[PDB]
């Protein structure tokens, strides 16, 4: 399936604080009104220039993603988990199952295999968009998490997303996937373009609005 | 250019004297700002006041003289015009004359108008009563006094009425004010955003060529952005000689329709607004000037039939000062803008010739 | 210094602006976050049981923060050599990884960790690369490693067949095979054991006495960042023309506590035409207003030197209490050397905002300007007043009608008489033609306009 | 390495020349307001009465 | 100034708003024009005959 | 070593297009003048006696 967003996948394009101020900026953006891929419950997907990814559930199942060139070792690449505990980002060369996962006992975690030459470690419905890029060797997430008044479907409105992450690792991407908690006891996905959008400050310094400038005449 | 750094300052020296061309120009046209106002609005000797108990006539001048517990002691529609309309190097002188001062200048012509008509603008001021004022204003104008002595309470009712008109339309225009406020605006921005422009450079700051290059490679790249701030700064020190030249122009013609439409009649057509010119008022404005013109307006049209002459014990006679009109069977004269039918008599006529070489005499 | 912004000796009533007054930045500020992550090297420093010098270990140091000086000014070490960089400038920057090797050796093989030594311990036990980058830090350590009838726990590699990889590994255990006798892994002659152990006992003369050595390495791969030195913070003061850094913010002005709220995310605020106008501090993360050091022109108010010597002076735009009698503060500045009068004359030196001054009351005063003397007209409702005499009056109005025709040859001004920066000139078109042509334009337009004041009649009239 | 030093004197005083022209010309625009303004004064106050 | 060429065009992005104020410029005064001659010849309610 | 010659080109362009634009801004304003004495004489010349 494919759907529409709306307009979804404004993240403040860095810190500065600001007020009401139709501000104007290049960046790359999900443009609005966009073909985004429906998925249910998954395969090898590509990067190519960042990534919108939006879930929706009162569960978890999902959990964390993984991303790379090849998925596999020979070369690096990120992964980032979370077991009923906390968030793990981990960066080694791996060996990755082809259709890798974790169970639900409770016991699970068949996603890998091999774990060798860390080079950076880590430990410690609703609706949870998230924007991730790679930009000189900084991977850089961005997220919000919204309460849908629905369970699994994507919503109209407005929310802008909030940084949450840096790290200086120096990988290469070019694919990443998803991971799922199964059955023992839907999302989607974007891509981010070079556009340019006028976005809109409250006095608070919060992005309200924002106008694509590329959409119509009339933007 | 340099923003307090003896680097980039000694460099500009090499350039000469382009930056005292600069502000003296600026100078110049600062200075003539404070010109312009001072040729529109000090057009009075003595600053008049008006009587206390104000009766002028039937006409209401409340709305346009100047009200004590307003702010600056404007009048009521000097508000709603009031309502409707630090950097790096950058500053703004104040104007010499206040918004205070200036109101006070224009009451006092108001306050000479309404009450010595054009008697001030000409030596000291002489007292006369409003309403033989406007007689002597419809006579300027080519209508007799008893037109308007005998239509005193609708003349002035009209009048009270329209202007309070204006005070709607305003409180409900001012875009030529809006303009040159919004033009300057976008020309001082343009300039700070300049500021952050490499023009060919590593960088945008001096901070960042004076820690990341050896003096001897700095300079090459100081030069790149010396060069291109002189040209943005002399860029708009242009721009703004151009339209002070034409904001000098339209100060030029506010004070000569001063002088021409406040403190007289003129009889030039379309020059103090759309009609016969009666009189006019003035009010200030945030950075100009709005006149109030009132006019007379003819209306309510009849035909009749004319002649030129009439032919009577074979001389020729003319109309002294109207128009011969007939109604159907009877032949009157009439004064030219308002209808009012005499008989025809040898003290409203005169006698040339013989009445055989004017061609449509008739007989009466 | 009016005399001299002008050129001349003989200044003319009027007023000046003749200089610039800008505050000074009385000292200078610098800001950081409170730190969490210092680095324990109390565990690599500070560890029961070492490693041996065959088997070395190998922690990497990561994301951290590493503070150096507790290392070097520690005194308890009795080697502290830096070859990449001199020691005191590592709490100053910023690498990708940092490892660190930990072993134990005798006394006096500690000069064999050094690039480019050679000795049993260098060549096969552990090898320095010969552009190491890192420090090399050794102590004494008798006391903990050296145990009476001999510490035989520490053993040391003396046979191989090739020197070592820098910071290469070996631990194999062939019996080494000196002779060409082939060995079968049984011992015999040419045929050896390739390990020995260090006998230590507590009675070794200096230099046959356990050392405990580590070896930092700090290398620069290529990523984005990483661990580097602790950047200290001073304290913050207000209210006063500063030269600040906010953690790479550099800019001056005076600071002041603010009422705005950031998200919390959001580091420095911006205006419209985008010039920073608020920080937070990292430390007690509040917000802070930045407004520009005063400034502003210098003027001086002369009644001419043809009358006096005095001067007055106006600081424009700058509040009066920070200039460095008669101080007067105005719309338009602060005025110093007039005194403010309450009377009101016709405006002679304009100062602004309605403020004039003059030379009056052998000294100089300001005031506000009067527009002139009331009047009240006698009006009433059959009054009229009427002339009974005349005067003729005569006056004078004076109007520019032309001004001077000048020529430039663009060529000369430029050039002047060499072919050499003429022909150059040739690569820029038609700057010169056109500057030409409106240059005669002009000086046409100027006859045209006498003729069209002066020559309105047809006959000459006598 | 005459023409490198050549060329920067050559900008320079382009520039110079440049602004001195440009600002006769609007120098000679206003002194055309002025004459115009003195030949109507000249019709309308000595030929006549205004 | 480029005219085709993209090498010129990301160098000449360099200079800042020089480039939208000459239009600008250039589109007031076609702007007034237009007044001009509305401020000449429409100086009449009807069209007589 | 191409965009060293093609910023002069540049420097070039944009001076020639400058100088443009500013003359055109002085002429604009002669023509302005003109006009605005021809709607006063429309005025005063034919909707009037002068
Ligand atoms: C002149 O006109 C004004 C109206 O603008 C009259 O003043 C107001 O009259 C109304 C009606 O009685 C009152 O409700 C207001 O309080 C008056 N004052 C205001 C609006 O300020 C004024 O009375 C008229 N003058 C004469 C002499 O009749
Ligand atoms: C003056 O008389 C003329 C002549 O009839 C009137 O003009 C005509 O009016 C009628 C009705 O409005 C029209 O159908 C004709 O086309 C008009 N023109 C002609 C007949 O030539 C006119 O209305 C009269 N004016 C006044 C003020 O009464
Ligand atoms: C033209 O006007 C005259 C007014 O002088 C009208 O004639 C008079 O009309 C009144 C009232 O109808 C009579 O009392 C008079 O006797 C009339 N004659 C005179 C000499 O006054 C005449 O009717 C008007 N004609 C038209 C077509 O309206
Ligand atoms: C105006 O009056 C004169 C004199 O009363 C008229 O002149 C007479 O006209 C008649 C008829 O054409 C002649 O028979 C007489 O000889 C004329 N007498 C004189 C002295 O000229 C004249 O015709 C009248 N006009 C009109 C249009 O009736
Ligand atoms: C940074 O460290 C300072 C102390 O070094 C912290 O200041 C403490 O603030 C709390 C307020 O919650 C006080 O009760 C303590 O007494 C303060 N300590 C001292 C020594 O003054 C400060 O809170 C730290 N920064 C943050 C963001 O927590
Ligand atoms: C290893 O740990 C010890 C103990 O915590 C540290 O020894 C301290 O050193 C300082 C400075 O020489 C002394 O003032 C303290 O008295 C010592 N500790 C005790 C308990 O007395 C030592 O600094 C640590 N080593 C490193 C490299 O950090
Ligand atoms: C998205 O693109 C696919 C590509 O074939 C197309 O079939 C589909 O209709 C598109 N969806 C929308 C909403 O335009
Ligand atoms: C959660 O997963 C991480 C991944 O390595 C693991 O370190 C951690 O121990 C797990 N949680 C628990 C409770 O085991
Ligand atoms: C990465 O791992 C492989 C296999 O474990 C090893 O051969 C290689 O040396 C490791 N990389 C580094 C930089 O040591
Ligand atoms: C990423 O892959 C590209 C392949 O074109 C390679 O040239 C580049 O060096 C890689 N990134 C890094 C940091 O090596
Ligand atoms: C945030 O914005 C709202 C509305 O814009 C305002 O009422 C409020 O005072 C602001 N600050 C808060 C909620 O702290
Ligand atoms: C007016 O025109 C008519 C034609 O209808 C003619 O008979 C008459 O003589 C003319 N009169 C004048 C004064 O022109
Ligand atoms: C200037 O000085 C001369 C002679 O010293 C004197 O005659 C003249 O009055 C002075 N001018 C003024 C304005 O004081
Ligand atoms: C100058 O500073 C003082 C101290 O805050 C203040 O009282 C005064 O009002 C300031 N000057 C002006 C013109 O406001
Ligand atoms: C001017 O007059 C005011 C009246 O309010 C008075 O307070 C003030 O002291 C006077 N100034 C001088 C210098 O006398």
């Amino acid at each position: 399936a494919y759907t529409n967003s709306f307009t979804r996948g404004v993240y403040y394009p860095d810190k500065v604080f600001r007020s009401s101020v139709l501000h104007s900026t290049q960046d790359l953006f999900l443009p609005f009104f966009s073909n985004v891929t429906w998925f249910h419950a998954n395969p090898v997907l590509p990067f190519n220039d960042g990534v919108y990814f939006a879930s929706t559930e009162k569960s978890n199942i999902i959990r964390g993603w993984i991303f790379g060139t090849t998925l596999d070792s020979k070369t690096q690449s990120l992964l980032i988990v979370n077991n009923a505990t906390n968030v793990v980002i981990k960066v080694c060369e791996f060996q990755f199952c082809n259709d890798p996962f974790l169970g639900v006992m409770e016991s699970e975690f068949r996603v890998y295999s091999s774990a060798n030459n860390c080079t950076f470690e880590y430990v410690s419905k609703n609706l949870r968009e998230f924007v991730f890029k790679n930009i000189d060797g900084y991977f850089k997430i961005y997220s919000k998490h919204t309460p849908i008044n629905l369970v699994r479907d994507l919503p109209q409105g407005f929310s802008a997303l909030e940084p949450l992450v840096d790290l200086p690792i120096g990988i290469n991407i070019t694919r990443f996937q998803t991971l799922l908690a199964l059955h023992r006891s839907a999302y989607y996905v974007g891509y981010l373009q070079p556009r340019t959008f006028l976005l809109k400050y409250n006095e608070n310094g919060t992005i309200t609005d924002a106008v694509d400038c590329a959409l119509d005449p009339l933007s | 250019i340099c923003g307090d750094s003896t680097e980039c300052s000694n460099l500009l020296l090499q350039y000469g004297s382009f930056c005292t061309q600069l502000n003296r120009a600026l100078t110049g046209i600062a200075v003539e700002q404070d010109k312009n106002t001072q040729e529109v609005f000090a057009q009075v000797k003595q600053i008049y006041k008006t009587p206390p108990i104000k009766d002028f006539g039937g006409f209401n001048f409340s709305q346009i003289l100047p009200d004590p517990s307003k702010p600056s002691k404007r009048s009521f529609i000097e508000d709603l015009l009031f309502n409707k309309v630090k950097f790096n190097g950058l500053t703004v002188l104040p104007p010499l004359l206040t918004d205070e001062m200036i109101a006070q200048y224009t009451s006092a012509l108001l306050a000479g108008t309404i009450t010595s008509g054009w008697t001030f603008g000409a030596g000291a001021a002489l007292q006369i009563p409003f309403a033989m004022q406007m007689a002597y204003r419809f006579n300027g104008i080519g209508v007799t006094q008893n037109v308007l002595y005998e239509n005193q309470k609708l003349i002035a009712n009209q009048f009270n009425s329209a202007i309070g008109k204006i005070q709607d339309s305003l409180s409900s225009a001012l875009g030529k004010l809006q303009d040159v406020v919004n033009q300057n605006a976008q020309a001082l921005n343009t300039l700070v955003k300049q500021l952050s422009s490499n023009f060919g450079a590593i960088s945008s700051v001096l901070n960042d060529i004076l820690s990341r290059l050896d003096p001897p490679e700095a300079e090459v790249q100081i030069d790149r952005l010396i060069t291109g701030r002189l040209q943005s700064l002399q860029t708009y020190v242009t721009q703004q000689l151009i339209r002070a030249a034409e904001i000098r122009a339209s100060a030029n013609l506010a004070a000569t329709k001063m002088s021409e439409c406040v403190l007289g009649q003129s009889k030039r057509v379309d020059f103090c607004g759309k009609g016969y010119h009666l009189m006019s008022f003035p009010q200030s404005a945030p950075h100009g000037v709005v006149f109030l013109h009132v006019t007379y307006v003819p209306a309510q049209e009849k035909n009749f039939t004319t002649a030129p002459a009439i032919c009577h014990d074979g001389k020729a006679h003319f109309p002294r000062e109207g128009v011969f009109v007939s109604n159907g069977t009877h032949w009157f004269v009439t004064q030219r803008n308002f209808y009012e039918p005499q008989i025809i008599t040898t003290d409203n006529t005169f006698v040339s010739g013989n009445c055989d070489v004017v061609i449509g005499i008739v007989n009466n | 210094e009016t005399k001299c912004t002008l050129k001349s000796f003989t200044v003319e009533k009027g007023i000046y602006q003749t200089s610039n007054f800008r505050v000074q930045p009385t000292e200078s500020i610098v800001r950081f976050p409170n730190i969490t992550n210092l680095c324990p090297f109390g565990e690599v420093f500070n560890a029961t049981r070492f490693a041996s010098v065959y088997a070395w270990n190998r922690k990497r140091i990561s994301n951290c923060v590493a503070d150096y000086s507790v290392l070097y000014n520690s005194a308890s070490f009795s080697t502290f050599k830096c070859y990449g960089v001199s020691p005191t400038k590592l709490n100053d920057l910023c690498f990708t990884n940092v490892y660190a090797d930990s072993f134990v050796i005798r006394g006096d093989e500690v000069r064999q960790i050094a690039p480019g030594q050679t000795g049993k311990i260098a060549d096969y036990n552990y090898k320095l690369p010969d552009d190491f980058t890192g420090c090399v830090i050794a102590w004494n350590s008798n006391n903990l490693d050296s145990k009476v009838g001999g510490n035989y726990n520490y053993l040391y590699r003396l046979f191989r067949k090739s020197n070592l990889k820098p910071f290469e590994r070996d631990i194999s255990t062939e019996i080494y095979q000196a002779g060409s006798t082939p060995c079968n892994g049984v011992e015999g002659f040419n045929c050896y054991f390739p390990l020995q152990s260090y006998g230590f006992q507590p009675t070794n003369g200096v230099g046959y006495q356990p050392y405990r050595v580590v070896v930092l390495s700090f290398e620069l791969l290529h990523a984005p960042a990483t661990v580097c030195g602790p950047k200290k913070s001073t304290n913050l003061v207000k209210n006063k023309c500063v030269n600040f850094n906010f953690n790479g913010l550099t800019g001056t002005g005076v600071l002041t506590e603010s009422n705005k709220k950031f998200l919390p995310f959001q580091q420095f605020g911006r205006d419209i035409a985008d010039t920073t106008d608020a920080v937070r501090d990292p430390q007690t993360l509040e917000i802070l207003d930045i407004t520009p050091c005063s400034f502003g022109g210098v003027s001086v108010i002369t009644p001419g030197t043809n009358t006096s010597n005095q001067v007055a002076v106006l600081y424009q735009d700058v509040n009066c209490t920070e200039v460095p009698s008669n101080v007067f503060q105005t719309r338009a500045g602060c005025l110093i050397g007039a005194e403010h009068v309450n009377n009101s004359y016709e405006c002679d030196i304009p100062i602004g905002a309605g403020i004039c001054a003059s030379y009056q009351t052998q000294s100089i005063i300001a005031y506000t300007m009067s527009l002139g003397a009331e009047n009240s007209v006698a009006y009433s409702n059959n009054s009229i007043a009427i002339p009974t005499n005349f005067t003729i009056s005569v006056t004078t109005e004076i109007l520019p009608v032309s001004m001077t025709k000048t020529s430039v040859d663009c060529t000369m001004y430029i050039c002047g008489d060499s072919t050499e920066c003429s022909n150059l000139l040739l690569q820029y078109g038609s700057f010169c033609t056109q500057l030409n042509r409106a240059l005669t334009g002009i000086a046409v337009e100027q006859d045209k306009n006498t003729q069209e004041v002066f020559a309105q009649v047809k006959q000459i009239y006598k």
